[PDB]
């Protein structure tokens, strides 16, 4: 590394990189809809009866 | 007059029913009352129609 080579090419560190020590960071929360839940897929009639 | 048992017919329709007027409802209005059986157990004339 030392002799061999000549230049070097640095950057900002990437965001998502993470290091194992802070992975409480990862926790996330995600929400899904209750499953009694049913979703209408007919159509409504209108009508009058005058 | 004519000695029918439980006789469907009246001389008049009455216009008072234990001290109170019989409640009058038009046929359109029956076709879509949703309170229908609230109302049948007072008693009710229909007209507007034949």
């Amino acid at each position: 590394s030392k002799m061999n080579v000549s230049y070097r090419l640095y950057i900002k560190t990437p965001a998502c990189l993470l290091p194992l020590s802070d992975y409480m960071r990862a926790q996330h929360d995600y929400v899904s809809p209750s499953s009694s839940r049913v979703y209408i897929k007919d159509p409504a009639v209108v009508y009058t009866r005058s | 007059r004519f000695g029918f048992r439980d006789s469907p017919f009246c001389t008049s329709l009455p216009r008072t029913i234990m001290g109170n007027d019989v409640r009058r409802i038009s046929y359109n209005v029956f076709s879509m009352m949703e309170d229908i059986d609230d109302v049948i157990s007072e008693g009710f004339i229909l007209y507007d129609a034949y």
